[PDB]
């Protein structure tokens, strides 16, 4: 089914640059957040800090310079906490990008450089590839998944026991449409009929509760017949 | 002329509804508000509620696939 | 693991002054502190509420468990829950809780309600045990439960046939270990002391704010109303100076302190949404993230401010 996987993947893409375009907030909070943080070391800068006045000049003007020392200090020490706390504030930041472009390097090394199997790293869903796209100050990956859907109700049994040795799956469940027992891949219905070739003999017919007899074809022998 | 007591104070302007729905502007206290028109106060509703259907053997297989692009920034 | 904290605001004014006009007065020469402290407060307490919605909100719907509940001869009595204690919290889950059980300083309170964060566990560990890893992959698809075992085995690299043939050892096995879970925490052993290591730094915290409202700060006196009344106008505003500028550094030390602690909460929140995913509605290859040994699968559980998982 190529054609079907190929237009799904192509209108899904479509519908992203509309719903980007209805997105960015978390990289507009980063630029705001620095916009704010400068500002306020410039508002600070026309504060008091319990002086005669902010600017430098006028207090220089109207005081006497020997005796102006002290009101001088109240004014440099205000400003050298208020740019200590911008330097703080800053670090605890930067080491909040750091901790997301950590996970942007191993989302780039687990996503878009191979298939992640873990679950709800990349996307929500089974992960089939990535796609990297550059945005202002970060990264926008285009997660791309295969979400199962339309779901059925089948009969299942753990094990198969044909000739008194139980037969189990060797990949996949054994389901029942009703009244015909088959093998499906687990992940998306495909029927298919049980034959040694699906199935891996272990044990006897008296150990495992729900065993249900039926009849797993033999290969060789009918090409025999 | 509309007050409503909650465990984060008093809600002067909304009425409390019983009906439930999402959060909008997130109140407190397991209490959200939106604008119905006034503006209504609820209880948040976590989710719409499904039972899966439990059985000794009984098991669903999904017939058909869905390829979602989802975008992280 | 500790996925959230106490989501506290602070009065600057009620604070530095408190009850006299006059030191209000002479705040508003100092700047925009109080707004820049509000704003710091406010998004920890923001973030309070996605620490806590990420973690647990995985589930889009509130999925139940079924009235009968005979799962292959697991019993999931000890984490399911049971409608007649507080809340409809399951029994280690009681445990849990009972064990963990002013100036300004207001503590808002936490979106989400305890009966909510417990209902979404609820939903968590009711598809986990029907669905299987289904669930967090798309819609949740019914698996009979001993046979949801034996695919969780066949990840660990032992077929299926040591399951079903072993089924009743193995269930007695899980039995037995989920019923001694209860006494591990409950034999009294310090095993929650991370959750209420939390609980007592943000107390301390307080504490510490609180009781730097009775220091000097090198005035002549802790109480503003003598300060004022003793001292005349230019001189009390001068010694007053001290003393509103101490109090705001102690209320901007907490917040530093509180936004470095923050983060150390994001990062265990942000580790408990990467093991209720990968663990609770998936298996983990990983090695040691989830248990040590081949993880066969995991199980939710809320307790005051963070999660245990099993």
């Amino acid at each position: 089914n190529q054609k079907l996987i190929a237009n799904q993947f192509n209108s899904a893409i479509g519908k992203i640059q509309d719903s980007l375009s209805s997105a960015l907030g978390k990289l507009q909070d980063v630029v705001n957040h620095n916009a704010q943080a400068l500002n306020t070391l410039v508002k600070q800068l026309s504060s008091k800090f319990g002086a005669i006045s902010s600017v430098l000049n006028d207090i220089f003007s109207r005081l006497d310079p020997p005796e102006a020392e002290v009101q001088i200090d109240r004014l440099i020490t205000g400003r050298l906490q208020s740019l200590q706390t911008y330097v703080t504030q800053q670090l605890i930041r930067a080491a909040e990008i750091r901790a997301s472009a950590n996970l942007a390097a191993t989302k780039m090394s687990e996503c878009v450089l191979g298939q992640s199997k873990r679950v709800d790293f990349c996307g929500k869903g089974y992960h089939l590839m990535s796609f990297p796209q550059s945005a202002p100050h970060g990264v926008v990956f285009l997660h791309v998944t295969y979400v199962p859907a339309q779901e059925k109700n089948f009969t299942t049994a753990p094990a198969i026991c044909h000739d008194g040795k139980a037969h189990f799956p060797r990949e996949g469940v054994f389901v029942s449409n009703g009244t015909h027992w088959f093998v499906t891949q687990r992940n998306f219905y495909e029927p298919q009929i049980i034959t040694t070739d699906n199935t891996f003999v272990s044990g006897n017919c008296d150990v495992v509760i729900g065993i249900v007899n039926n009849t797993v074809y033999d290969p060789l022998q009918p090409e025999l017949d | 002329s509309n007050v409503f007591q909650t465990r984060a104070g008093c809600l002067i302007g909304a009425e409390y509804v019983n009906n439930s729905y999402e959060c909008d502007i997130p109140i407190g206290a397991g209490i959200c508000a939106s604008y119905q028109q006034s503006i209504i106060a609820y209880t948040m509703s976590l989710g719409a509620e499904n039972s899966v259907a439990y059985s000794n053997n009984s098991i669903a297989i999904p017939t058909n696939f869905t390829i979602s692009v989802t975008t992280e920034i | 693991l500790p996925v959230s904290m106490t989501k506290t605001s602070v009065d600057c004014t009620m604070y530095i002054c408190g009850d006299s006009t006059e030191c209000s007065n002479l705040l508003l020469q100092y700047g925009s502190f109080c707004t820049q402290l509000k704003r710091a407060l406010t998004g920890i307490a923001v973030e309070q509420d996605k620490n806590t919605q990420e973690v647990f909100a995985q589930v889009k719907q509130i999925y139940k468990t079924p009235p009968i509940k005979y799962f292959g001869g697991f019993n999931f009595s000890q984490i399911l829950p049971d409608p007649s204690k507080p809340s409809k919290r399951s029994p280690i889950e009681d445990l849990l809780f009972n064990k963990v059980t002013f100036k300004g300083l207001t503590v808002l309170p936490p979106l989400l309600t305890d009966e909510m964060i417990a209902q979404y566990t609820s939903a968590l560990l009711a598809g986990t045990i029907t669905s299987g890893w289904t669930f967090g992959a798309g819609p949740a698809l019914q698996i009979p439960f001993p046979m949801q075992m034996a695919y969780r085995f066949n990840g660990i690299g032992v077929t299926q046939n040591v399951l079903y043939e072993n089924q009743k050892l193995i269930a007695n096995q899980f039995n037995s270990a989920i019923g001694k879970i209860q006494d591990s925490l409950s034999s009294t052993p310090s095993a929650l002391g991370k959750l209420q290591d939390v609980v007592n730094h943000n107390a301390q915290a307080l504490n510490t704010l609180v009781k730097q409202l009775s220091s000097k700060f090198g005035a002549i006196s802790s109480v503003l109303n003598d300060i004022f009344s003793r001292l005349d106008p230019p001189e009390a505003e001068v010694q007053i100076d001290r003393l509103i500028t101490g109090r705001l550094q102690s209320l901007q030390t907490y917040v530093t302190q509180q936004l470095i602690r923050a983060a150390e909460i994001r990062a265990s929140a942000n580790l408990a949404a990467t093991k209720m995913s990968e663990c609770v509605l998936g298996q983990s290859k990983r090695v040691d993230f989830c248990g040590k040994g081949y993880h066969l699968m995991s199980f939710p559980q809320s307790a005051p401010h963070g999660v245990v998982f099993l």
